[PDB]
């Protein structure tokens, strides 16, 4: 409770100091490498065998008994030693099977825990994108032209704030359609981690 | 038949290679020619 | 018939106690191909403890090595005492704990641990009867502590009775190897806290400077450091091995070292270290190893025992020796520095004798010291990691892995816990 | 076993990757025909059944001259031909022309190679991307290929060492914008990103060196041993062995705080070399130089966060820990107060080989400090304001226009970079 | 003096037959012109269980190779032990059958099969003593399945009191090599329950991964599968061959394994199979055999019987053991699987010492498992062939031939009837 505490004090001097948003802050940027960490693990998860690559070792040899786990020797007989892959396609390992969200965050709130959003229109900051491009558009339709003077600095907004995260990808949407049936089979629910 | 002789010369070599590899090791390893503790001469272990 | 089953963690881990089977090995008479060549019955006699029997004369090291990355025992594999260890026992991964000590405890570590578990078993399973492990490894490394620390978990789980012993390499206080030490520290200390049952505690710049006073090295490198911590780790057990006048095995040590369950951190000290200039100028006596034993220096720990004071120290002696000699020594050691012993314990020194002391040395000692001077390391761990944390500097990667930030906060709590029981211990009054 | 995909983009990217390539097959030993005369080079080459080595390395451009003096160079045989993919139409300096337009099929192709060159790695530490920042197949082929990889290959480990523009030289009039928009790109898909200007080697190469007409195959070479440096520890053994992934652990406080500036030493021609002791303490010195990094960006304005130390050679590791203590007990380094740490030190049995031809020395001993900053945000404010110096007047924007591109896209790119000075200020306040 | 006639059917029959006779011919000292070169009085003692005396020192195996092609045994003769089998003994047509069992059973069978039954009645006077007949062929086949369930059939008329032991290579489940494959071993399965007493079933996929992942090869040719079955047909009948502490042959085996006439389908497995680099390295004992033996990796059948429950099973071991030892391993394993065990048999396990261990091998063990699991296995067939039958695919070849299609539903109708009963068998309890 205490470091809770001082972690508010923390990025309240730190926002006041520089001027950005506590939320749009390096400190609290660390939901969003969880995210983007359950994504990327799912994604490899989630694909066909030809997109995990066709490799004549990784499809049959390990396919065959269903044993799904290949031998890899680190040298000559001699070293003797090796990895056992021990790979299943098309589920996760129990290790990867959680999916965490943090619910008691303030500032994680607005966004509803974060987590995976595995639908494309729930995937990054769909609601600030949208705000953001919104602005944008009623700017070019009154032709308001930014950056008319160098001396205006920049507002300075995050790549969240935008909407342009790295979740915000036009790829992780496409890829998401792609893979989304399996993607559905892998994780059936999204796990709503505000409530 | 000529493929298990040439299969045990492979294995002699890489014995040899592994050989040269780990005196490599030791003596990288090893700062000074005697025994930090129990001062006395330090060289490969072999004895095969 | 007291068998101990080794376990190496990391790439410290593994390189340290790849060291020790060279030692041990050596102690034994042992060759790289696992023949014996001793010539001595008494190293046969024992020699259970630590191998096994093989379908020849070869003889096996029950040591079981972990790593993420193959590079560490791809080495150890190569050099010069590779060849003893089964290959059955080398549990690795394919990507590496980017020193992540959340990614060698939770992501990556996870999946081989069983793996891990599964040899531990085959290794224990087939021992008469089993004195416990022990676990050589460092902290502040991802997949050495975070391994080390599940494994430990697991195995304390497994065999609740059985000793645990671990020999961690704490991170230095001056010069930090890793940015993230602290952090890694911190975490698996409070592993080590709750179920290591007895933990040595090393530091890299304590050594070098043991090496450059007192062996007075030049350029010590990792192999030197890495033999006396093996000289350490076969002194501490040389009384299982070995037949002893006053012999005393890793649980009576621990009885007699540990008074209270947590204050079981160790800093570890070998006697006699001589630089090769004066070792025909000394003379090699129980006092002078007495006298050497209780210099601040010698200790490998970075704490100096001066600031703190001693709760309970233990020496295994190994030579033909007097135990009056010994003890004596030892009294008037606590006699003439009763400031730095507890008054509360009426006699603070648990001496052990064997018979058999190590090649080249006539007379040896180890000395296992509990004393309220590691205090001073954990509060600097704990500066460092406050620091750090206060900002979450490099957090974000923990956070990744799948751990709550309050278990960073717990991590910290118990060991300032530890901190203030020493703090308290030490300044306890009688009565 | 230990596999890592280098992709070379633009020229460059290319360039740099001759060295790179030249560097790693005189370290392997690996003859240009192919073949060599354990197991080291399979992070960077993959032997076939013939003995031949080929490079898991991948040269992507749209302008087919630099590609096409790959295949008739010397190294015509060790490559592999499809490997070696090339466009049609140059990006002309024009970030849109290759993001947009351009570059959609070559990238297609290129995720295709990349696709084939990871299944035969068995294991995968990362990428090492390599281009130009400032030009439009660097920019825009490099930033889309990153996005691509990012989004599909997912949590590998991509080392994005950029080349940005130098505070006063420069050879294109568009860089500031191009640059502008690689480093909206980049900022969110490549793990470490490397810093590197061409002013600031142009000077190493001028004091240290004693160049007085440094090139660009000076400047690729240099870069070269920096990044075999780097992968040191991939291939060859040696006491704190560090990985790929273990660099962004100990160097990335942030996500988006993780370009790095990178430092060599020593840096001294053969006349000049052994005589002096060029001892451990004194290259670290050397290292921690302000003249000695490879971007022109002083340190003392700003403060270390992280320093990682790669030593390569006859290093002792009480020498490292002697010159980092004198580091830290010096009064011109200063590091932040939430990093009392900083430093990650890995050294390694394997001293650094010479090319010939070239003018680095046969040194013993070599370091590479790679160097998380506060400071190095003065360079993103340099290009903060030759941006909008241009865009207030909307000079050269019909060209990006054209090719697909918004003037949403231009004020998006220039809020972000101010983010990031924003983020280098907060990271270096209390 | 108890006479066994090996038949082989097809190519694959062939050329694991060919194998098989080169393996016991140097387990018994015979070099390919056919002369005793064995410098061993134990295996000329009993090596009329496989061979005759021709006029000189000469051994002629009695074997009989059954082909519609010419070109597989012409290779056969080409191998390196091509001329030992007498050439009277090799019946083969003009047209092979194209992958058709109607062709290998009905039309072009029928011709050859009066020559066949004729070389094999006048090797069956020959004998003192019969035991019977090892017919070694593949599933999945046109002249391999069919004439060797007609040829079965036919022995099995003329012979009924003797053994029948077949090993039959079921097609693999993953990877099929011919598209008729499903039609071949519905058609074969129904046959060898009728006829066949005694019958292995083994898979070339299964072959590959227990070469794979034990003995760790890279580019395993169809010669090293023969070479691991040709080491199991040994290996169950070198009881007969060899002196043994307590001996069993295959009459006795059948008696061992089969509780009820039609789940006569057995998996088998052979140990110590072991990789070049660990040879050095493994613990070859008895308890090492044993557990290498119940594991699923060694099985040879595709089905694991970890899902099924192991209804008999036999374990023929060879070398100088000790029959305590190896009765304990049987009944520590029972006790530890009895989850894996049928409760209503006591004991499960039929072990049986020979004393005489193959070449080069101190120890070895030959596994054969009566269980459920092998229920998958014609499940799959099953699922294969219902699926390419209900659209009548191929079949018009076979309608040709003169076979009603009444032949496959019925055919199909018996498979399912032996799933239901091995699945019964699973899913029984006692009392
Ligand atoms: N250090 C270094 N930088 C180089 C070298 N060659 C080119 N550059 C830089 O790279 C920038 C442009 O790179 P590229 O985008 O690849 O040029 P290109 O291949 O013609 O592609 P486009 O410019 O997009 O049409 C220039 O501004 C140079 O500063 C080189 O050999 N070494
Ligand atoms: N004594 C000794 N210490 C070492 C050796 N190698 C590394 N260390 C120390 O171990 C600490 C942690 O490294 P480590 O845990 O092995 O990294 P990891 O393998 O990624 O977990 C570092 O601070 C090093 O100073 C060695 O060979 N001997
Ligand atoms: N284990 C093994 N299997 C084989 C060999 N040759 C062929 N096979 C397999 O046996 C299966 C059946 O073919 P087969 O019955 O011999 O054809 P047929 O003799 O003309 O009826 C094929 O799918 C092959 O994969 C061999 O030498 N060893």
């Amino acid at each position: 409770e205490q470091q809770q505490a001082k972690w508010d004090e923390v990025s309240s001097t730190l926002a006041y100091r520089v001027g950005r948003a506590p939320t749009e802050l390096a400190m609290q940027r660390g939901p969003a490498w969880r995210t983007r960490a359950e994504l990327t693990e799912l994604l490899y998860r989630a694909q066909p065998r030809d997109a995990r690559g066709s490799n004549p070792d990784e499809v049959w040899t390990a396919s065959l008994r269903d044993a799904w786990e290949r031998i890899l020797p680190l040298g000559s007989i001699f070293s003797g030693l090796a990895i056992k892959i021990r790979d299943r396609p098309g589920e996760l390992p129990a290790t990867r099977a959680a999916r965490v969200g943090r619910p008691l965050d303030p500032l994680l709130a607005p966004l509803g825990g974060g987590g995976t959003t595995l639908s494309p229109a729930t995937l990054g900051h769909p609601a600030a994108a949208a705000a953001h491009a919104q602005h944008v558009a009623t700017l070019a339709a009154n032709g308001v032209m930014l950056g008319a003077t160098t001396n205006k600095p920049p507002l300075g907004r995050s790549l969240s704030a935008r909407g342009r995260a790295w979740e915000d990808s036009e790829m992780l949407k496409q890829r998401v359609a792609e893979y989304g049936t399996r993607l559905r089979a892998l994780a059936p629910h999204d796990p709503d981690f505000g409530a | 038949s000529s493929g298990g002789q040439q299969l045990a010369a492979k294995d002699t070599a890489v014995k040899e290679a592994r050989q040269a590899r780990a005196v490599n090791l030791y003596s990288k390893s090893h700062s000074v020619s005697h025994n930090i503790i129990t001062g006395e001469p330090i060289k490969f272990p072999t004895a095969g | 018939m007291r068998e101990i089953v080794h376990i190496q963690g990391g790439q410290c881990g593994n390189q340290i106690g790849a060291k020790f089977w060279e030692v041990v090995s050596d102690e034994h008479g042992i060759d790289p191909t696992g023949t014996y060549h001793g010539d001595s019955d008494l190293q046969l006699e024992r020699i259970n403890v630590y191998f096994n029997e093989a379908t020849g004369g070869r003889y096996v090291p029950r040591a079981i090595l972990m790593d993420l990355e193959p590079g560490t025992m791809d080495s150890v594999r190569s050099g010069p005492y590779g060849q003893i260890f089964r290959p059955d026992n080398f549990v690795f991964g394919q990507t590496g704990a980017g020193n992540n000590w959340a990614k060698g405890h939770y992501t990556e570590g996870a999946e081989l641990i069983d793996s891990v578990l599964d040899v531990v078993r085959k290794e224990a399973e087939s021992c008469d009867c089993l004195q416990g492990f022990q676990v050589c490894h460092s902290l502040g490394g991802g997949t050495g502590s975070g391994m080390g620390t599940l494994l430990i978990s697991k195995i304390r789980e497994e065999y609740p009775d059985r000793m645990m012993l671990t020999f961690s390499v704490v991170p230095s206080p001056k010069v930090s190897d890793t940015v993230v030490e602290p952090y890694n520290a911190t975490l698996s200390v409070h592993q080590l806290v709750e179920n290591a049952d007895e933990c040595m505690v090393l530091d890299n710049e304590a050594l070098y400077d043991i090496c450059f006073r007192t062996l007075k090295l030049t350029t010590p490198t990792f192999g030197d450091l890495n033999h006396l911590i093996s000289a350490v780790m076969s002194g501490i057990t040389c009384c299982l091995r070995f037949p002893g006048q006053l012999n005393a095995d890793l649980r009576k040590l621990a009885v007699n070292l540990i008074p209270f369950p947590r204050l079981h951190f160790f800093m570890v000290g070998f006697t006699p270290l001589t630089s090769r200039g004066s070792q025909q100028y000394r003379a090699l006596t129980v006092p002078e190893l007495t006298q050497q034993m209780w210099d601040a220096k010698n200790m490998m720990c970075a704490a100096d025992p001066r600031h703190g004071r001693y709760l309970t120290a233990s020496a295994l002696f190994r030579g033909r020796m007097s135990t009056k000699e010994v003890d004596e020594q030892m009294l008037n050691v606590q006699n003439k520095n009763s400031s730095y012993f507890v008054e509360w314990i009426p006699n603070n020194v648990k001496s052990s004798v064997c018979d058999i002391p190590p090649k080249g040395l006539k007379m040896s000692a180890t000395f296992i010291g509990n004393s309220t001077a590691i205090q001073e390391m954990f509060k600097r761990v704990s500066e460092q990691f406050t620091a750090m944390f206060r900002r979450k500097a490099f957090l974000h990667w923990y956070t990744g892995e799948g751990m709550d930030e309050m278990e960073f906060t717990e991590a910290e709590s118990n060991m300032n816990d530890l901190v203030s029981e020493y703090q308290q211990y030490q300044d306890a009054s009688a009565e | 076993m230990r596999e890592v995909i280098s992709i070379h983009i633009g020229q460059a990217g290319i360039q740099v990757g001759n060295a790179c390539w030249e560097l790693y097959c005189l370290e392997h030993g690996i003859q240009p025909d192919g073949q060599m005369p354990d197991d080291a080079f399979n992070t960077f080459f993959s032997e076939t059944g013939a003995g031949k080595h080929v490079p898991r390395c991948i040269f992507l451009d749209l302008e087919p001259t630099v590609v096409d003096e790959v295949r008739t160079g010397t190294y015509r045989q060790l490559f592999h031909p499809e490997q070696l993919i090339s466009g049609k139409e140059d990006a002309a300096n024009n970030f849109a022309r290759g993001h947009y337009t351009i570059g959609k099929e070559i990238v297609d192709l290129a995720l295709d190679r990349i696709r084939k060159l990871a299944d035969n790695c068995t294991g995968l530490q990362g990428f090492l991307v390599f281009n130009a920042v400032g030009g439009g197949t660097g920019s825009g082929l490099g930033s889309l290929l990153l996005e691509r990889l990012s989004v599909d290959y997912g949590k590998k480990s991509k080392l994005g060492f950029t080349v940005y523009p130098s505070p006063q030289v420069s050879t294109a009039v568009v860089e500031p914008y191009n640059s502008v928009l690689s480093t909206h790109s980049l900022l969110e898909h490549t793990d470490v990103a490397v810093m590197l200007d061409n002013e600031a080697i142009y000077d190493i190469c001028r004091r240290s060196l004693d160049i007085e007409r440094p090139t660009y195959t000076n400047l690729n070479r240099l870069i070269a041993q920096v990044i075999s440096s780097l992968t040191a520890s991939l291939r060859f053994d040696g006491a704190l062995n560090v990985d790929i992934t273990e660099f962004q652990t100990n160097l990335v406080p942030y996500p988006r705080i993780h370009f790095m500036l990178s430092s060599y030493a020593p840096i001294i021609s053969a006349e000049k070399a052994y005589h002096e002791q060029l001892s451990v303490a004194e290259i670290t010195n050397a290292a921690f130089e302000p003249a000695s990094m490879m971007v022109k960006c002083d340190p003392r304005h700003g403060k270390y966060m992280a320093c990682c130390l790669m030593y390569r050679g006859d290093v002792v590791p009480k020498d490292v820990n002697a010159s980092v203590a004198t580091i830290k007990t010096k009064r011109t380094i200063q590091f932040v107060d939430w990093c009392p740490t900083g430093f990650k030190c890995g050294i390694n049995y394997q001293p650094p080989t010479v090319v010939p031809g070239g003018d680095l020395a046969k040194v013993q001993r070599a370091v590479c400090m790679i160097s998380n900053s506060t400071a190095i945000g003065e360079i993103f404010s340099r290009l903060d304001h030759k941006f909008d110096l241009m865009y207030a007047k909307r000079a050269f924007v019909h060209w990006y226009v054209g090719e697909g591109m918004e003037e949403g896209e231009f004020s998006e790119a220039r809020e972000d970079l101010a983010a990031l000075e924003k983020d280098f200020e907060e990271v270096g306040a209390e």
